[PDB]
């Protein structure tokens, strides 16, 4: 998961 | 070594952390980390972290004498998801989305 | 800087402004890919960029012309499209950030 300030992101 | 009741607490606690509710139940992985994610405010707003990784963690350290206890921790860390985050946040929508799917089986308990 | 590149600047500003936080988040940073648990990105993906390290040779005047910044800013693109699947979301990220940046260099003297 890229995250970064409350977003989100399922890379794996 | 772990009565009724907490067996389908952390049966519940799995189920929350299952491929099955992924979409919404990433931002309460792991514990907020305010330098990681660039949020330096959220340590001075919310005082009582927690999250689903502290959870387990505390449940597989037998620490939760009851349900009671668990369900606070949990309700604990949907509420500062609520006080920190403004209402019309899409992460929000995922703690209603994961806390309406906690308060369902937690009702369903003798 | 020459004047091109002073316009490279403020696309590369652009890029990193409010306007596009929504789709340009995830080329903020490098990829970690110990943090993401992804032993096979740095045996696919040889030479990774994002946003920080092109601000990095903006600012450190690494970049000759021009092109030596748009190569570095497509190569960023090209990383993300070669390692994910077409349909995954990063790559709908990638597209529109990407259209932001080729619609903004287009109008250069």
């Amino acid at each position: 998961w890229k995250q970064w300030k409350k977003y989100g992101l399922k890379i794996c | 070594k772990l009565s009724e009741h907490l067996r389908y607490c952390d049966s519940i606690l799995r189920e929350m952390l299952s491929k099955k509710h992924a979409a919404y139940a990433w931002p309460f992985y792991k514990p907020v980390d305010a330098e990681a994610l660039e949020l330096h405010d959220y340590h001075d707003i919310i005082k009582h972290p927690m999250d689903l990784s502290t959870v387990k963690r505390k449940m597989d350290g037998r620490e939760y004498p009851d349900a009671q206890g668990f369900a606070a921790d949990v309700r604990l860390m949907f509420s500062n998801c609520y006080k920190y985050n403004p209402p019309d946040h899409e992460v929000v929508a995922m703690a209603r989305k994961l806390q309406d799917v906690f308060e369902m089986r937690f009702a369903k308990m003798p």
